[PDB]
């Protein structure tokens, strides 16, 4: 998985 | 549900997206009511834009700006989110 703050 | 997000240039939407990388075998994924999409909200900042639009931790992403993302990898979903700039529409299903 990847995690991205938006 | 559908959340409509419209923010200022200098601020974030106020959520963290987590989900499957495209490099994994995402082609083998079968959506189910218990796990309905590859990407979901790890967290939502309280009183942030996403929060005020009704999004909550655990929401699974079904559509971004009218594009189905149930079986789409993380980087491509992030690209669709960023493409609208300060404006974003997301259809989600709540695990809760
Ligand atoms: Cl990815």
């Amino acid at each position: 998985e990847a995690q991205t703050r938006l | 549900s559908v959340a409509i997000l419209q923010k200022r240039d200098h601020e974030g939407f106020g959520f963290v997206l987590r989900g499957a990388k495209a490099e994994t075998p995402i082609e083998e994924f079968t959506p189910t009511p218990a796990f309905p999409a590859l990407q979901y909200l790890e967290s939502v900042d309280v009183e942030g834009v996403a929060w005020k639009a009704g999004l909550r931790t655990g929401d699974f992403l079904i559509e971004v700006n009218g594009v189905n993302v149930v079986k789409v990898g993380h980087k491509q979903v992030v690209g669709l989110i960023r493409q609208g700039g300060n404006r974003l529409v997301m259809k989600v299903v709540s695990v809760t």
